[PDB]
RNA sequence: UAUUUAGGUAGCUGUGCAAUUUGUUUGUAUUGAAGUAUAUAUGUGAGUAUAUAUAGAAGAAACAAAUGAGCCGAUCUUGGAGGCAGUAACAAUAUAUGUAUAGAUAUAGACUAGGGUUUUCAAUUUAUUGAAGUGAAUCGGUGUUAUAUAAAAACAAAAAAGAUUAAUAAUUCUUUAUUAAAUUAUUAUAAGGUAACUUGAUAAUGACAGUAUAUUUCAAUAAAUUUAAGAUAAAUGAAUUAAAUUUUUAACUAUGGAUUGUCAUGAUAAGAAAUAGUUAAUUAUAUAUACUUGAUAAAAAUAAAAUAAUUUUAACCGUACCUAUACCGCAUCAGGUGUCUUUGUAUCAUAACAAAUAUUUUAAAUUAAAGUAAGUAAGGGAAUUCGGCAAAUUAGAUCUGUAACUUUGGGAUAAAGAUUGGCUCUAGCAUGCUAGAACUUUUACUAUGUAAGGAAUCUGACUGUUUAUUAAAAACAUAGCUUUUUGUAUUUACAAGAAGUGAAUUCUGCCCAGUGCAUUUGUUAAAGUUGUGUAAGCGAAUGUAAACGGCGGGAGUACUAUGACUCUCUUAAGGUAGCCAAAUGCCUCGUCAUUUAAUUGGUGACGCGCAUGAAUGGAGCAACGAGAUUCCUACUGUCCCUACUUACAAUUUUGUGAAACCACGAGACAAGGGAACGGGCUUGUUAUUUAUCAGCGGGGAAAGAAGACCCUGUUGAGCUUGACUUUAGUAUGUUUUAAUAAAUAUUCGAAUAUUUAUUUAUUAGAAUAUAUGGGGAGUUUGGCUGGGGCGGUACAGCUGUUAAAAAGUAACACAGC
RNA sequence: UACCCACACAUGGGAUCAAUAGGAUACCAUAACGAUGAAGGUCGUAAUAGAAUACGAAAGUAUUUACCUAAUUAAUAUAUUAAUGUAUUGAUAACCCUUUGAACUUAAGCAUAUCAUUAAAAGGAGGAAAAGAAACUAACUAGGAUUUCUUUAGUAGCAGCGAGUGAACAAGAAAUAACCCUCCAUUGUAAUCCUUAAUUGGAGUUGUAAAUGGUUUAUUCUAUUAAUUAUUAUAGAGAAUAUAUUCGUUAUUAAUAGAAUAGAAUAAUGUACUUGAGUAGAGCUGCUUGGUAGUGCAGUUUGAAUAAAGGUAGAAUGAAAUAUCUAAGGUUAAAUAUAAUGGUAUACCGAUAGAAAAUAAGUACUGCGAAGGAACUUGUGAAAAUGUGUGGAGUUUAGCCUUAUUUUUAAGGACCCGUCUUGAAACACGGACCAAGGAGAUUAUAAUUAUAGCAAGAUAAAAAUAAUCUUUAUUAACUUGAUUAGUUAUAAUUAUAAGACCCGAAACACAGUGAACUAUACAUGUUCUGGUUGAAGAUAAGCAAGUUUAUUGGAAGACCAUAAUCAUUCUGACGUGCAAAUCGAUGAUUUAAGAUGUGUAUAGUGGCGAAAGACCAAUCGAACUGUGUGGUAGCUGGUUCACAGCGAAAUGUCUCUCAGGACAGCAGUUAUUAUUAUAUAGGACAUAGAUGU
C-alpha cells in the first residue's frame, strides 16, 4: 500500500556436510585466542598440569587389576546357589556422585581427576575437597582414557577404596611423585594468576 | 490534504530506480601496457566511454581529450605521466588536470566523472604524506597521497553553448535522464496540493526561507538559506 | 316520585357490542353445517334474529381464562383493474398469368476480440420438433525471453496446384515436392589456380532508429494477332465487350604510372584512366548515397557436411457459422468497436457517376391553416439590432505589379489590373509539353469543388494543452532570466534535489524599525553521587529585501496668479525612472481637439493618481490568433412591406396500440364580505344545432422536484491560521557500553573528567527527561433584537416619573447612579 | 342515436370459510473429521432422457470410488545407514483458553468518564475445557483444596464525587479424593532403556531403575436389528377404508455390540532421611481493578536469606507486641456450559401468516468483482371494472337532510374530508378506485388504590423425600437510646431503564473488492495520398581584395487540401427523443510535446494530474460491498368500537433559556366526618379608619 513495492524474499541454501565441519572449526580457533589473551582465574589455572604423559601409564597398570564384572559374568555369578562364596572382592568405583560420598566419608586412598570435561564447572571443587581429608590427588588429560580401564566411553572420576597385599609397594611409589608436583605446592596454586 | 509531489517523486523511484554503468578501472602490481579499442556512447550520460585491453581482459573507462583508436596506454604505480595514462598523485607537478581520484587505495573512482568537468593541484606537501587538490565545485580539498588518478581533461566539452531554443529539446532531454518535465508552479495550485495554493490573487503570503530544524514534509521553498538577492 | 339537573375542544371516570384460542355444562347436523347475495322484524347505538336462492362437511349458547384483540387517511405495503382513448407515436413497390418482365434503396469481401448451434436438410407454420455435420509431420497453441510468476501481431525444421460433399477441406482423393529421427549398402582423408577463388575437406549468428532523392525488377497500361459474344428504322476505312500469346553496374586481383565521375555531395602516390580476369546483382517491407539529435536507436533458446534405399515413424487441443437485423449500450437502437484487400471514365487532385454483390411487395391527392428544409424577387442599401446574428459578394490557372513598418529573416499568394471556348494549321525538341497565327458563335475555371478587403486600440511572445455532459480563454505549459542545498551519491558538481518570473530590446530606485532566515559567545528538566558541579532551546550582538513586505503632513516668500527658495511635526523610508479617467478614477455622462446631420461610444492630449508603479516585474508590438472593441469600400429580404413554387410531416383510410395527470367537477360572468385576488357562499345578468370536427395558448395562483436564496437546530462535512488540547518525525542530556597500559586536568593516598596507543570484543541498539513540531488527529466558535449582521446591552443592583388617591403592572420608553 | 336510473341473466378477478407429507419454541440423548487422502468442486454413466435425485469406466439403485482439491516425487524438523521410517499441515460459524482491540451512543454542548475488560480480527484444543491440595479467612468458645446455586447487595466503595458504575468473609445447599519428581535408593558389582529372528546394533556413570494373569461363571445397564400379540379389555393413544375389519398401542422374547459388579483359577511383593535464583524484593515508566498512596501484571537499571530463616494481618512511613502460614517444579474424577446430528411434547401460525423456501429454493434472474436474491397448494368464487334484454324520465343544474301515495318530482336547509393553527370551502398541504395487511403489548425496580390468607409476627430462597422487612434507634464520632400493625401474593395506573407507540437524516468506526471506462511510466507492434515556398552547400558567365547575373540543391516544432480526428457558431433540429449528450450546415486541424492494439507496474486520508478540485466502471471537495444498527433526533407525518357523568389553560419564578423543561395556579377520581349553621359569603347597612388621582 502507500504506492511502495512488494516485500522481496530472498533465498537460502542449506549448508553442506563439509561446509558445517568447516564454520566449526573457525569458531574454536577464535576462542583460543580470546581466553588466553585475558586473565583467567586462579581456580582455573590449577588445573594445566598433566603431570607427565608417561607417568599416567603407571597409573593406569595398576588399576587394570581391579576391573568389574561383565554383563554376562553378572548373570552366570547368579546362576550359582550362593551368590556371595569367598571373600569380599576389592573394586574400582567410577562414578562423580558416589566418589564425593566416599571422600566424605574418608573411605578413598587414590583419586584421578580428568581435566577435559566441558562445561569446567563440575570439578573446579575436587582439588580443595580432599585437601580437607588429607587425599592424595591427581590430574590426567583426557576422560577417554579412564574409561579405558571401566570399559565405558567417558569417565569423569575414578578412585580406589583398597588395594591388595602384593601391589602395596608399587602404591606408595606413585603416591610420591604425585604429592609432590600438588599437594606440596597446593598453597601456591589458589595464589597464581593466569595470564 | 494529499500527499504532495516531492514525496510521491521519491517512493517512484524505489518501484524504478535509475540505471548507470559505474565504470572502474582495476589493480596491477606493476606497470603494464593497454590499447584503445573502440568509443561507445550510453543512454543517460553524455560523456562517451572507451574500451581499454589489459592482459587480454577488455574494462571500461572514461575516455580523455586526446584519444584514437589502437593508441598505447600504460597502467601502474610509476607510469610516465602523458596524456591518457593513470599514475599515482604524487608524481604529477603542479599545476596539471586529472579526472578520476579514488578516495582511497584500491578504489575504482569517485571524483570528475562527468564531461568537461577537471580538477587542479595546487601543492605538495611531504610532512604527513598529503597533497591538497583543487576540486571542480571550487573548494580547496585535503586529499592523502598514494591514491592513484588519471591524468588529462575529459572530453565532451562544453555542451552548454548553444541553448533549448524549443521546447521540444528539452522534452528528450530530462526523458533519457528520468527527471519530471513539465513542472507547474506551486502558485497555481489549489490549497489541497500545496501549502503556497489557493487564494484570490496569485502570491505567496508565506515567507519563503524555511529553517532545517522542521521535519521532513515541512521542507519547500528555499530551505536554509545564507542569504537572499542578487549581490550588486 | 329531578315541580330544582342535562351544550362542550385538550383531558379524567362508569355501563355495554365485535374477533381468535383454553377448562366445565347443555345442545345442532347429508330430508343438508360454515361462507356469500337479496329482503323483513328488532335495538337510542355499536349490532342481533329469521325467511328464499346457491354450495357440500362440520359448527353454536352459558359460567370462568389468555391476548399478535375492532381503520378512509401515514407523497402508507402487495395484488387486481379504470378515465384520458382506439387518442399520441410508428409501418404501408407495378403488372390478365408470375420459379417470369420491370421499378426502387444500399459499395462489397476476408483474419483477431466477443457470441455458441444460429450451420445443412426434412416435416408442420427470422417459429416448433427431429437427424446429419467440424479428419493436419509442413495452419495456430504447446518452445525462448523483455534486465526471482509476463507475448495466439517480437524470435523460431519443413508444400503447392487440380478436383470431390445437402454441409469440412493448405486437413479427404490424384499428381509432383520438402523436414526430422531410427535401421541398411558405398567411401575422399585432398587436388587445382601468381592472385581474387573453383570442387565431399566445419565453428559461423539470432540482432534491430527516422526523413529526402535517383533507380521502373515485377506488375499494370498501350499496341498487334487468334478464337467467341451482344445489340442498330437506317448509315459508318471495318465500332463496343470477353479469353490467351508476344512486345550494363559494384567490389576484388594482376600489369599500368596521373587523371577522372554523379540528379546532387566528390574519388585518387595508403595508387586514377585504359587492358585481362574472379565473384555477385539482396525483386519496392529492396539497393546505393545524402540529411535531423544534450534522443544514436531490445533480450534469450539456437549448426555442421557426399550418393542411394526402407518404415502398423512423427504424440496432445482447437478447425461448423456471423462483421453487423447472429458483438456492447435492458431491443431487430440513426451511437461505439483492432488490421487488410477492392474494377472503369476522370491533364494536380477532390467531389460525382457507373460496374460487382446483397435486399424489397400494394389506402387516398391540381384544394386547408400554422411548421422542418430548398429556391426567386421591382426601387432603396444596415435606416432593423445589445451587435451586419443569419444570408449575399470574392475564389482555379497564366502574365504585369507590390506600400508603411521591421527582431533584416519577413510583411506577401499584400493591395491593383489584364487573359481563358470550338476548329484548321505553323514553329521549337525533351516527343508530349510550351509559345504564335487564321476562321467561327444569343462569348467561354464555374455541373461538382474553390480566400470578402482595408485602417486602428487592449491583451497573450510563437507550435502546444484544459473543466468526458452549459465556460477553449487574457488560464496552464514552454524556452529565456534569477535565488538556494549537497565533496562518504548502485549514478559523483557542465551532476542531483527545492522555489519565483515568463521570447528578444531597454531598465530593475529607497528602507532591516516589524515578521522570518543564517552565524557566534540573564532563564531553564530528569537521572546519578557521602555530598557538589556540568544540556540543547529562549534572550542579546552582526548580516540579509529577484525573503514576506512598506514607500507622510502643514505654513509664509518674487497688476493679479504661482512658488525656483525658506521654515517646521515625525521615521525604518517618506514612491525615484516611467505610465493613465487604461481590464486600475467614487465625484463622473471629468476638460480640450477630432470622428457623425445628431455620440454616455472610439482615437489623440491634461493630471494634488478615492485606491498606478518596477522579476508580487515597469516600459514596448515585428511575426502569430475560431481572443475583446471602433470606422471606411463591396455585398445583400436584416428592414421599408411582404408575395409566389416544390418536397416531408399535418388534414382523409387500414394495421400494431402507450404515458404524464385525476378531493368533486354536473355551463359561464359583475359586485360583496372572507385567511385582506372564488368554479361552488349572498344579491343581480345570462348560453343551449341529434348530443360534432379542425385550430388556439387568456385562465385552471396548469405539470415536473419534502426551495439551492433567508432564518432556527446546544445537526454535519471540505479548508486556513499567532483558536483549545495533543501526537508521528527530529535535536540535546543521563544510565546502560571490550579488556589493558600510560598521559593530562578537577576535587579533596583517594574520588571524578578529558585524551592517546594495542588486540583479546565491535549483531548496532535499549530505557527515561526537556525542547521543536497545522506534517497530522479530535472538538468548540453565548443570548436579547419591530428579519439577521454592525451598534448597544433594556443579561446583575438603586432612586424619581410612566402608574389611573389600598396592594400588584409592559416597551432598543424618560433623567440618572 | 348518445347521456341517467331500476330489474333479470352472462364475462373479469381471487377475497371469505373449511382442510395440510410445511414451519416456530421448549426439553432429553449424542458430541463420531483428515496423508489408510477430509470438506467442496468439474466432467461422465438411464434400452428409448431434459430439470430434480442417486451413483464413479465394477457408474440412475460386502467391494469399487474418474480429474482438481492441505494436494504432497513437497515444506519445517527428528532417527538410522544421497536413500528409508516416523510426526505436523486443511474443515468449523454454538460452548472453552490466550493475543490484539474500536466507534455510533449517554452526559439534554464537550475534551477526563460511560457504551467496554464489548463487536469485528488472529492463534490453540476436548466432549466438555479452564481451576484445584493455603508463603488462606479471621479476632471467635474460632473455621479449612477447586467448581456451581440462594443470600449478603444495587451494600462498603470508585467518579468533571456529575451522568453513572460496583466486590468479598460468615450462613443455607448440590458434589467430594488426594498424590508424584528434585539428595548419598542395599557400591558383595547398571541391578536400567530402545532396536534385531540374534549382547544384533546402540544409549547410558555429566546417573538410567518400568511388579503381571485376561481363562471361566453369574448378575445389572445402554444402543441397534428380528419375532408373537385379545375383540373382548395389563389393549377406549392415534391413523386408514365403507356410511366391521387392518396397522399399531399394551405386554412379552431373541440376536449383535459396548459398559459395570461379584466369585473361582492362573501370574506377581527387598532396600528410598531429596523441597525449587537472575527468582522474591527496591528506583523510574506505562496498562488494569471497587482497591482508595499496588489489588494485580509488564519493560529498563539493580538484585538477597536458606527453619538461629522468610511472608501476610482493607489510610502513609518507621518501630513494637499478639496471632497465623511457608512461595518461586508436575498430575487429577464429580457437581457446571452449549451447536452441527437424531428424538419427544405444546393454551404457538394456518398460505400477503409461519423460515427467504408446503421445496424441479439458496432455484430462476442481476452485478467486472466482493455480493444481492423472488412468484406459484386443493374445493368454494366477494368488491373494483364491463356485456345483453325489458321498462321510465328530459335537453335549464350531480349527490345529501326534513315534510308530503303530484316521489325518474315540489318548497325550505346544505361549500370537501383529515390536519398544524388566534383564525380554513380557501389561490395552505395529503388524498383517481376496490380488496387483504398495519401502530402504548412484554420484563426488571419503586409507590398509591381494590381483594385474599395469617397476624407480634409474615414467607412455594436454592435444595430434599437460611435471609429480609417491621426497626440499619440517633450522631462524622465519642457520649447515649422502647414504641404510628405488619408481611406475603393477585389486578389496574404512574415514573426510570431496556429497539420501547410506528416510520424517517447529513455522518463515524471495523473488515474487504475494483485501472475491461479513464490517468501516468516501461517493453513490443502498426500508422493513406497530392500540391506551395525556397536556408546552408556547389557550378558557370560577366566587371576588376572582391562584386553583380543565371542555374543546381532541398533545411524548417514553415504554408494548404482528401481519408482519419476535434468541437467555434446557428444560442438550428430533437427535447414522455434514433439516443440517460445524438443529427445537419458552418468551422479548426498535417511527420509530431501526434493516434492506437496487447503485455507488466501504481489503490481510497490512497493513486494519477501541461492544474479545471479534473479522472479512478453512467457515482468523486474522500469510490463500491458487508457488519456495529431497530445508530440519535427539543423536528414534519399517522395512531382503529357505542352510550352516559364531569370539564380546562395560553399566566408567576428559575433555566447556554426563547420551536423545549420543572415548581405554583386552573381539573378529575375515591375516601372519612357534622354546632367549623354557636358557621361561611367576588353582598348590603351602622361605626372607626388609610390615601393624594
Ligand atoms: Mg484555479
Ligand atoms: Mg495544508
Ligand atoms: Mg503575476
Ligand atoms: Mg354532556
Ligand atoms: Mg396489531
Ligand atoms: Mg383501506
Ligand atoms: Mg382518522
Ligand atoms: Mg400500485
Ligand atoms: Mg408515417
Ligand atoms: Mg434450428
Ligand atoms: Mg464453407
Ligand atoms: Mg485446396
Ligand atoms: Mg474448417
Ligand atoms: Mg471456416
Ligand atoms: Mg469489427
Ligand atoms: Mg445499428
Ligand atoms: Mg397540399
Ligand atoms: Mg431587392
Ligand atoms: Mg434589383
Ligand atoms: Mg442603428
Ligand atoms: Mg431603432
Ligand atoms: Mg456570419
Ligand atoms: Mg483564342
Ligand atoms: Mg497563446
Ligand atoms: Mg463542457
Ligand atoms: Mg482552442
Ligand atoms: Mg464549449
Ligand atoms: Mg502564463
Ligand atoms: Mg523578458
Ligand atoms: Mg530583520
Ligand atoms: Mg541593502
Ligand atoms: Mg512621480
Ligand atoms: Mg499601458
Ligand atoms: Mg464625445
Ligand atoms: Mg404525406
Ligand atoms: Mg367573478
Ligand atoms: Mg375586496
Ligand atoms: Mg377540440
Ligand atoms: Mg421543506
Ligand atoms: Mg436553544
Ligand atoms: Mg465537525
Ligand atoms: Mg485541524
Ligand atoms: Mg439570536
Ligand atoms: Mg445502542
Ligand atoms: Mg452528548
Ligand atoms: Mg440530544
Ligand atoms: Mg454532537
Ligand atoms: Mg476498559
Ligand atoms: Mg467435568
Ligand atoms: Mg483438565
Ligand atoms: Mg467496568
Ligand atoms: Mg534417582
Ligand atoms: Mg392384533
Ligand atoms: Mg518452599
Ligand atoms: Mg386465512
Ligand atoms: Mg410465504
Ligand atoms: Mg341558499
Ligand atoms: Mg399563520
Ligand atoms: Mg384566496
Ligand atoms: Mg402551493
Ligand atoms: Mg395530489
Ligand atoms: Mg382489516
Ligand atoms: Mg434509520
Ligand atoms: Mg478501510
Ligand atoms: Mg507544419
Ligand atoms: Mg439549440
Ligand atoms: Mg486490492
Ligand atoms: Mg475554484
Ligand atoms: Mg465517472
Ligand atoms: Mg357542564
Ligand atoms: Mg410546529
Ligand atoms: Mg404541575
Ligand atoms: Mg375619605
Amino acid at each position: 500500500a502507500l504506492g511502495k513495492p512488494k516485500q522481496k524474499k530472498s533465498f537460502v541454501p542449506k549448508l553442506t556436510k563439509d561446509q558445517k565441519d568447516e564454520k566449526e572449526r573457525l569458531i574454536t580457533k577464535k576462542i583460543y585466542k580470546l581466553a588466553y589473551a585475558i586473565k583467567r582465574p586462579p581456580a582455573i589455572q590449577q588445573f594445566k598440569t598433566i603431570l607427565e604423559s608417561e607417568d599416567c601409564k603407571r597409573a593406569l597398570a595398576l588399576f587394570s587389576k581391579y576391573k568389574p564384572e561383565t554383563h554376562e559374568e553378572r548373570l552366570e555369578r547368579l546362576k550359582k546357589s550362593n551368590p556371595q562364596e569367598g571373600p569380599k572382592p576389592i573394586l574400582a568405583k567410577q562414578g562423580l556422585r558416589h566418589v564425593t560420598r566416599l571422600i566424605e566419608t574418608k573411605k578413598a586412598k587414590f583419586v584421578l581427576v580428568a581435566a577435559d570435561v566441558n562445561p569446567a564447572e563440575l570439578v573446579l571443587f575436587i582439588p580443595t575437597l580432599c585437601k580437607k581429608m588429607n587425599i592424595p590427588y591427581a590430574i590426567v588429560e583426557s576422560q577417554n582414557m579412564l574409561g579405558s580401564v571401566v570399559n565405558m566411553k567417558k569417565t569423569t572420576i575414578l578412585a580406589l577404596c583398597d588395594v591388595k597385599g602384593e601391589d602395596k609397594k608399587e602404591l606408595e611409589e606413585i603416591i610420591k611423585i604425585s604429592n609432590e608436583m600438588f599437594s606440596e605446592q597446593y598453597e601456591q596454586h589458589m595464589t597464581r594468576w593466569g595470564g | 490534504g494529499k500527499v504532495t509531489r516531492k514525496i510521491r517523486e521519491e517512493t517512484k523511484k524505489l518501484r524504478n530506480p535509475r540505471k548507470l554503468s559505474s565504470p572502474k578501472y582495476p589493480n596491477f602490481p606493476e606497470t603494464t601496457q593497454g590499447t584503445v579499442v573502440d568509443l561507445v556512447h550510453e543512454r543517460g550520460r553524455g560523456v562517451p566511454l572507451a574500451h581499454v585491453k589489459f592482459n587480454d581482459e577488455i574494462y571500461s573507462l572514461i575516455a580523455t581529450e586526446g584519444l584514437y583508436t589502437g593508441q598505447t596506454i600504460f597502467i601502474g604505480d610509476n607510469a610516465p605521466i602523458s596524456i591518457g595514462n593513470i599514475t599515482k598523485l604524487k608524481n604529477v607537478p603542479g599545476g596539471m588536470a586529472v579526472h578520476s581520484i579514488e578516495y582511497d587505495y584500491e578504489d575504482g573512482g569517485c571524483v570528475g566523472m562527468t564531461g568537461g568537468a577537471y580538477s587542479t593541484v595546487v601543492t605538495h606537501r611531504e610532512e604527513t604524506n598529503e597533497t591538497v587538490l583543487g576540486l571542480p565545485s571550487g573548494q580547496k580539498k585535503i586529499f592523502s597521497s598514494e591514491v592513484r588518478c588519471i591524468v588529462g581533461v575529459p572530453s565532451a566539452g562544453g555542451i552548454k553553448e548553444k541553448p533549448f531554443l524549443k521546447a521540444s529539446v528539452a522534452h528528450y532531454f530530462n526523458k533519457a535522464h528520468c527527471k519530471k518535465w513539465p513542472r507547474v508552479r506551486c502558485v497555481a495550485m489549489n490549497p489541497v496540493d500545496h501549502k503556497f495554493g489557493g487564494g484570490n490573487h496569485q502570491h505567496v503570503g508565506r515567507p519563503t526561507t524555511i529553517s532545517k530544524r522542521r521535519p521532513h514534509a515541512q521542507l519547500m521553498g528555499l530551505i536554509g538559506a545564507r542569504r537572499t538577492g542578487r549581490v550588486k
